[PDB]
Order: C-alpha cells, then structure tokens, then sequence
C-alpha cells in the first residue's frame, strides 16, 4: 500500500512531482503540497494537516509545509 | 498555534471578518468575509484549481470567481459557507487549534435567536472549541472606548446599531437597529456610477466600487452646499484608476454615496438616519442619563471611517439637541477595529473568565445555554 | 514501431500535418497535408505509378500531379484524403501501428460538431486507437507557452483564433475565430505577383508562391512608411529564383502580403484584424484579469513566424490598450511547433491520463463522447 | 408633413427605430437602426451611390455595406451616425419638419448622464424641435398596458430592465437594469449556429442569424426535458431557407438561444437571470405592493416576443414566488410596439402638456434640464 501511494502512475507522489515538474505555471512547494492534499486525501496511509479528509488537522505536531508517510518504522 | 491558551475574539460582523488573540491591541487577520466559486471551466490540467476560494485568496482570484458573502445585515445566511470562513480563520489564517483556545464571537443586537443558537452550534460541534461567547458588538465598542458610560454606534457593513450604556447598565428598551451600512452604500455607489456612465454590476466590480467608496468618499458637512459646490465647477471632483485599465473620474458621488447613511431615502428606505436614531436613542433614555450620553456620543465602528462624518454628526445632534448640552462625537483614529480591540480587553479581564459559556452545560441544556448567559 | 506505448500528439492543423510521441520536444513527422493525383496519363510501361501521393512525395512529384488540401480553413472537407492523410501520418512517416498508441488530435475552437464527431469515428473505426483526445489548439500552445494565464493567438494555415484564458480557466465567450490565415496570404501573393507580372495559376505554382511567402515577406512596422520606403528606391527589393527556371524580384511585395493579416480588407473579408481581434477579445474578458492578459499575450503558432510581427502587434495592442498597462507580446522561437509541443505536455500529464477517451465508452455512447469530455 | 402640430414619438430603443405622431394606435415608421457604408470602390459611373445608407435601404443593399448599429445596449455610441438615423427618421421615413412638432424620446433607466443631455443637445441645436421629453421606456410600457400599478419589464435589442410602479409611484430603488438582451441572442446564436456547421461571421450575416432568430427560436419550458427531446429525436428540428442560397435545418438551436435570456451564463455573464431579477425587483420593493405587483407582472416590450416565455416566466416566478400569490404575466399581442404605443398615450395626455421640455428654459438652463424636469 505505501509503495503504490509513491509509485502509481496516476496519483503516485514521484507522479505528482514528475506533474509539477512538468506541468506550466506558477510551480512553487506550496503548490505541491496542496496537490497533495487534493488527490491523496481518501488514501489511508497519506497524512498532512490541511488534507481534505484530515483526522490530523487538530494534530499540532504536524507543522504546515511539512507532511507525514505512515512508513513501517 | 499558540505559545499560550489565550482566548481568541473573532469578530466576524458583516462583511469583514477580523480575528486575533485576547491582550492583543489589534487583530492579527484580517480578511473580507467572501466566498468565491469558480464560474467557468478549468481548461488547464493539473494546475490545483480549488472548489472554492475563501477570504483574500477570493479577492484576488476574483476575475474568474463568483464572489458571496455569507453573512448579509449581520444574519448569517449561508451556514456551509461561513463554516468555510470560520475553517480558514482559524485554521488558515491564524494557524490555531480552536479545541484550545476559548472564542469570542460578535453579533448584532436584535438578532434572530436560530443566529447565535445555531452558531453557537457550530463552534462546539463542528470546531469543538471549550468555551465561547456571543456579545454584543457595539458594548465591546464602548470597552475599546475606555469608558463605562456612553451610547455607541459601530455602522458596519450590514448593520448600524446605537447601544446606550449608562454607569455599565445597558439600556435594552432603547437599542436602535439600523439596516443601513456599507454594503448598501457601494450599491447606492453602483447605482449613482452608472448614472455618470460607468456600469459595475458584477461582484467583483461591486468590490472595485466598494474600494472606490473607501478611497475617495467622505461625508458632507450641509450637502446642499456641496452639491452646489459641486454643480459650480471641478474643484471636488476626483479620479480614480480601475483594476486593470482606465481612468474614470467621479464628481458629487463623493458626497452622495454616504449621504445615503444620513438620508435613507436615497436608497428607499424609510428610517430616520444614522443621527436622528442616535438622538431618538438618547431620547428613549431616562432623562437624568442624557447628557452623560450626549458628552460621551461614541461613534467607533465601522463604516463611519468617512472623512468629516464627525463635524456632520455634531452639527446634526447639536441641531436636535437642546442648548446648553455638550454633545461629544468620540471617533478615534482606531475605529474598524474598536469593536475587536474591546473583545480583546473583554476577553482578558478576570472576572469574566466566569462568564464564559463551556462545554458539559452547553451538553446538559442546548444551544439555548447563550439565551441564558449571553446578553 | 515505438519502445514503449507512448501517446502520439497528432496536430493535422489546416495546411501542415505534424505529428510525434509524447514527451518528445519536437515532431518526429512534418510533412504537408497534401494529397496530389496525376492529372496525364502513364505512358512507361511498368515504372511503379501510384493512384495518389501523399505529403512530401506529393509535393516533390508536384510537376505532374494536381494537389488537394483535405482539410480548410480548419474544417476537413474530403475524409478520404484525410484518411490517406492519417494512413501516410501513421504508418509510412511514424512506421507505428495506431492500435497501441492513444492519439491526441487538434482542432480549431468553434468549429463544426461533425468534425470532430467524425474524426473521432475515423479514428476509432479505422484506425482502432485504443483512446483519443481532441483538444483545442490554442490551449496546447499555452502548455508550451509555460503559463497558465495569457491570451493566445496560433494562426495556422487556415485558422487564426484568440483564445483568453485566466488562472487555468477557460474564458469561452471571449474565444475569438477570425478564418484569415496562410493559405489565404498565399492566394493574395498570388494575386499581387500577377500584379507585377508573374502568373502563378498553378497548385504547384501555388505551392511556390507560398515558399516565396515564407522566404521573402515579412510584416512592416508602419505600412505607409514602408509603403512610401519601397516607392522611394529598390532598398528592400529582393530576388527570388523559381524552382527550374528564372529570377523573379519582388518589391513591396514582401509587406503587402501579410499585412492583410492585419487589414483584412485587401483580400476583401470585413473584420477587425489580428491586432483588433487580440484586443477585443482582451475585453470581452472581466475586467480585473485584462492586465494579466496584456502582460501575457502569446503570439505562439503557425503563420506568425513573419519578421517584425511581434513590434507590429506589440504597437497596435499599445495604441489600443490604455496606458500604464504593460503589453508584452510572447513570440518565442518555439512558434510553428508549439501548438504540438503543448500537446506532448499535456499528453504527457498524469493527472491528463483519466480525461482520453477511450474504447468501450465511446462504444458505449458513440461519437458525442467528445461533446461530454472534451471541450 | 401633418396636418395638425401633434407631438412626435420617437421610440429608438438600441436596435429597430419606430416611430410616429401621437393618438396612433401603431408608429408610422418601423425600420433597423443601421447605418450601413460601402467597403468596395464604385466601378460604374453615374449610377447614383451614396455616402452611407440609412435604415431599411441599408437593409436591402446589406451585401455591399458594413451594418453599423449606432446605439448599442441602450447607450448611443456613434452621435454623427445617430443624427443620421435621427434626419433619416423626421424628413425620409415621416417626411415631416419636426421644428413644428414637439418629440417624446424614450431611454433606458438607469443610462449615462451624456447620453440625455446629448441627445437633448442634438434636438434642439440640430433639428430645432419646439419641445421634447425624454421618458423612462418601461414606464411608457405601463401606459399602453392600461394599468398604473404593475412592475416591466420590455426587453428591447440591447438592454431589458425591470421597472415596478405602485398606484402610479414610481420605485426607483428597484429598478433593476440587465445589459441582456436581443443582440446578444443574435451573437449567441452565431456561435451555436457555428457549433452546427453554419458559419456566420459577416454583418450582414449577422441580420441573417437575427432572422432565424425572430422566425425559429422560442422559449423552452424545462430546458433539460426540451433539450432530452431534441437528443431524442428530429421532432422540433425546423429548416430554414438562407437568402440568396441553400437551406439550413436548426434543432436544439431554436432553444438554446432564447435560454440565454433565462441564463446568462451560457454568454458567460454572471447575472441572475430575466425571472431572478424580475422576483428580486419585486422583493425590493416594500411588502404591501407585492402582490399586486404578481398580479400585475407586466411584460410588454421586445426581444419577448419568443413563443412560450409566458409560461416559462410564471412557471419561474411562480416557484419563485411564496404560495397563496396570484402571479400574472400580462404579456398581450401588441408587444414589440407597446413601449411607442404608452409613448402615444403619454403624449395624448392634457395635463401632460406642462411636462414638456420647451426652448427658452433649455435655452436659459442648458442641457440639464432634463436632470431637472424628466425622471
Ligand atoms: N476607509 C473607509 N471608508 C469608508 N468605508 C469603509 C472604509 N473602510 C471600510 N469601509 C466599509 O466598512 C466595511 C467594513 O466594516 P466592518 O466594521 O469591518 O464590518 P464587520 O462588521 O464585518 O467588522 C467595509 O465593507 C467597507 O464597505
Ligand atoms: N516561415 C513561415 N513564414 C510564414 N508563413 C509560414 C511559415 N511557416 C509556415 N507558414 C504558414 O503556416 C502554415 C502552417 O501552420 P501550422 O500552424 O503548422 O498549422 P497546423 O495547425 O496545420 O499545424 C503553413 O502551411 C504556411 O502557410
Ligand atoms: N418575433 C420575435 N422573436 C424574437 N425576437 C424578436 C422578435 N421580434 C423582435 N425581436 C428582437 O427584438 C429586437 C427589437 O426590439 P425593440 O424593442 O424593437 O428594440 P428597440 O428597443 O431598439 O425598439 C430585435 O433586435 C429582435 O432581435
Ligand atoms: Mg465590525
Ligand atoms: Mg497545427
Ligand atoms: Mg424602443
């Protein structure tokens, strides 16, 4: 299940950043990271603050500009 | 976050919404209470277009947005919308846990009982704060204004509403509530522009002509005599650059555009005006009160940021008061944000932090728990 | 073949078929979008005649054959050609079969619905693509362009079209389509070196003349003063040798002919011009977007690849725009390409790869699936 | 000439100048507001050509001229050509002196202040008529409607616009103007005519698609279960022989359309709507009227000529509207002339006759003296 959230073609992160690499206009970080609010919100395993489906929004460890990966360790 | 627990007023009125932390002097975010919604369809792919647009983020996307303020004459209107509002204040703007801090909401007196009912509602089902508290905005106005004894008008963007106090006893029975505030002036604006020839009917074009009236509006001291003045020649007329294109330049609808808020005939609406309520609000008073209300007049909001709205005021009281009274118009240099700064000074006072309505009594008696501990 | 299953990008515009693979920075195929028959009779026995040649054999053989755009102004009009157009595109300059690889077609904005209705049917039908995606051209040369707020302008041989586009959205009632472009220039140089003295009737004469358009002309800055510059002397006269034969010379030649481009009054068509079509439709846009609009005028298709056409667009938009405004026309040197080069960008998009529209689905619903998922 | 000194009404709205003398049921003199110039040189001699063409005889010649229409959204644009149609108006069509006849011109409300005053200026400083009055249009409206309590609206070629009036009071603080109107219909219909496979682009095929316009299209019902029925079948698609040529055949064209007038969006202008902004011109008036109002909903002018928006009006305005409210469209046959026809009546009117604006009072006030003496 992590591999895949990093590796599928279609939502995958190296996919999202492969996109932003790609994709016109203003590109910044800021701009990844909603990216990745947007389409990894309904994943189990993503996990950021401002995610659209957040049970870690009140979580205050989780500083904005940042984002976690539920890795086995 | 914050270092503290310290109590956050959020001032959410009608049309701008100004929120900050308690002991503060002045609000830390400030932003206007829009929604905007894209109207047309997202050709670029992989760009990060949003659903919805909230605040600032709004007002500068908002050439390709629709823009809705959930919140009109201090009545909210659009509760999923203004749960946006109060998700970006809390959560975007101030960048706060509100599970943390206590909260300290504004409302208008006169208001419908489902508004602060079901805000109230939200901000502990839905945002899950511990405590929280619905004011009256124009008292909280009179705690900014440092004095216990004075009648108050804020003139915000939906409501304008005179609360005399006296020796810190309110008087209910001579609360005046006026529909008459900003937002009405920039539609009479938008009226009276396109009767020179400029025609602004869209939202955002309702903002350019709301930065028009806040840039270049001011109130008339006898507005015969600068109507006239301006029927004689150009000497008050003034130009203003639109967003993105052309110079237009407005003459007399300087002094037309607030005039509206002392004669509220110009927008149809049968009332008496922002002084003659101020003065039928002294008048509603018992008599022994009235010249302590008329030495302390505070006019400490929102709307009346105009130019020489000061001078007319005093010349308006002063005609309808009798001699040998002393009519005092208090407007600082701090208005538009008074009405914030004394929920900041109400919110770190001692004894207050009883007055607080918590969780466990809001869940043993509902969200009628405000009818009982709120004024 | 092709390594990998990569989507082409096929821009079969109006006058040029250009066509590649995705992720690639140029098109691996461009050829002519001819289609030539042979109007004598094949008197040697046995040489190896074809019924139709198709593109760059077509235009080397050009002497004896008789040549046939398939597709104008924009709008196919012999499906047959055009399927030899796509056969030639697929299998002898690619050598790919079209059954692994999804194709993403361009079409102009405003064109008819049975274009691309049968163009899709073509394309699923025949040549069994396993998705496609027809996408409008101007749009594509924003992705080249590398922004996602401009107005873009491509003109190609058939076609010039502005489409206005703000923060990814599209802005479709301000979608200019003006049917002035190449193939219509060529015809008026054919016109006006008739006027000096050299007849070109002839399709491959004509073919000719457009080499001589794209060698020798160039779009002058102000048209009377070089009008009157070319009346004065033999400065800016210049040679040309035919293909097979003599030097023709050709004066003013050189500017009259694209300056139809912006006066279309000389081929006789009642329109605005490039310059006037650019701007108009700058302001049929909101009124808070135009100056991003005017700081991101892209000038980035077919045609324009005149010398001097970005200071004459620049100086007409500026007399047009008000001041304080900064109009910067974006004229790369990626132009007669970039129409493509947004299309291996977009075809090359992860989050693009759920929008083609495959088999199945169009089985499903049949050829207005594109009037769902295109735009 | 006349045979009486009976005043003139001139009703040039945005896009059909009529007009006649006053006590007629019906104006003398209907023709385009077009001025049309020839674009090619005039290669026979003698022949007797003009400089410009005027009206209906511009109408005719239309294949040789460009079609200026010199008022444009209610707003005069071209005052060189609009005194043309204005001389073209008095001495070709009526052919009569209007120094001896008093004119009743009609604007749109809320229209620029030049506009009036300039048109003041051309009336009495070119053609030297004895008196004139310039009148809101749907106020007139309401005069041939025999009622003066109801709320128009008239809907001309550039701009509709809601005026409700109670007991012969006007309410001016609900006034409501929408730049919507038939020739954007038209404009819209040359996309969707382009979207088919029709291309009109030229001015003269502009008044080709506005006569498609005026003989095909009305006004759907539930636009989904009309727009279903059309994708069901052929059973609504209508023909129509083009001049001069082939014959088209329209379908859900004829729909989509007048749509544009019940939804802006599809031209792309954020507005509410023809039924939105006429229930919110009735909200914004006091609640005593309302009624009335719904029972008295007149719409009585032009572009709502289509077949069946009647019943898509009340059906909006009904669901609109709270239940136990008779709603009322009076929508009679004598539409599209009833704007001129209360022009009639108004300037039939005895005690009328001191509300004209005469010479000497002009000439002592100057052109604003419609600012003072018309609404
Ligand atoms: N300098 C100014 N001059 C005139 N009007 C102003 C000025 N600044 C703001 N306003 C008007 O006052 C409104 C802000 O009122 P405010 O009291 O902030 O509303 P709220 O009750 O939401 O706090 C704005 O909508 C604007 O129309
Ligand atoms: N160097 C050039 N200068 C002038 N005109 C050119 C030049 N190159 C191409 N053209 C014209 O532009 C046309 C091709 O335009 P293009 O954008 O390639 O259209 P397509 O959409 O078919 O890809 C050519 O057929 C020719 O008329
Ligand atoms: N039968 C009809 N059906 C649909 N539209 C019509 C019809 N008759 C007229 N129109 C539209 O109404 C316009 C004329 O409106 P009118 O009120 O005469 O304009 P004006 O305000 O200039 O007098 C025409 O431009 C036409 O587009
Ligand atoms: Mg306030
Ligand atoms: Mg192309
Ligand atoms: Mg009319």
């Amino acid at each position: 299940i992590i591999c895949d959230l990093i590796e599928n073609n279609t939502n995958g992160i190296l996919a999202m950043l492969d996109e932003e690499c790609l994709r016109p206009g203003t590109v910044t970080d800021e701009t990844f990271l909603e990216k990745l609010n947007q389409v990894c919100a309904t994943h189990q395993h993503f996990e950021s603050r401002m995610s659209k489906c957040s049970r870690f929004l009140n979580d205050t460890t989780l500083p904005h500009s940042c984002f976690r990966i539920q890795h086995y360790a | 976050d914050e270092d503290e627990t310290t109590a956050l007023v959020c001032d959410n009125g009608s049309g701008l919404v100004k929120a900050g932390f308690a002991g503060d002097d002045a609000p830390r975010a400030v932003f206007p209470s829009i929604v905007g919604r894209p109207r047309h369809q997202g050709v670029m792919v992989g760009m990060g277009q949003k659903d919805s647009y909230v605040g600032d983020e709004a007002q500068s996307k908002r050439g390709i947005l629709t823009l809705k303020y959930p919140i009109e004459h201090g009545i909210i209107t659009n509760w999923d919308d203004m749960e946006k509002i109060w998700h970006h204040t809390f959560y975007n703007e101030l960048r706060v846990a509100p599970e943390e801090h206590p909260t300290l909401l504004t409302e208008a007196p006169l208001n419908p009982k489902a508004n602060r009912e079901k805000m109230t509602q939200i901000m502990f089902e839905t945002f899950n704060v511990p405590a929280m508290y619905v004011a009256i905005q124009a008292v909280l106005s009179l705690y900014a204004s440092g004095r216990t004894t004075g009648i108050v008008l804020d003139s915000g963007d939906g409501v304008t509403h005179n609360v005399p106090i006296y020796e810190g006893y309110a008087l209910p029975h001579a609360i005046m509530r006026l529909d008459l505030a900003g937002r009405d002036l920039t539609d009479y604006l938008m009226k009276i522009l396109t009767e020179r020839g400029y025609s602004f009917v869209t939202t955002a074009e309702r903002e350019i002509v709301r930065d028009i009236k806040e840039k270049l509006c001011y109130v008339a001291l006898d507005f015969e005599n600068e109507m006239a003045t301006a029927a004689s020649s150009s000497s008050l007329e003034k130009s203003y650059e639109l967003p993105d294109g052309q110079v237009i330049t407005i003459g007399n609808e300087r002094f037309r555009c607030p005039e509206t808020l002392f004669q509220p005939s110009f927008i149809g609406m049968e009332s008496a005006g922002i002084h003659e309520t101020t003065y039928n609000s002294i008048m509603k008073c018992d008599i022994d009160i009235r010249k302590d209300l008329y030495a302390n007049n505070v006019m400490s909001g929102g709307t009346t940021m105009y130019p020489g709205i000061a001078d007319r005021m005093q010349k308006e009281i002063t005609a309808l008061a009798p001699s040998t009274m002393k009519i005092k118009i208090i407007a600082p240099p701090e208005r538009k944000y008074s009405v914030w700064i004394g929920g900041s000074i109400l919110a770190s006072l001692s004894t207050f932090q009883q007055m607080w309505i918590t969780k466990q009594e809001y869940d043993e008696a509902g969200p009628s728990i405000v009818h009982r501990k709120c004024f």
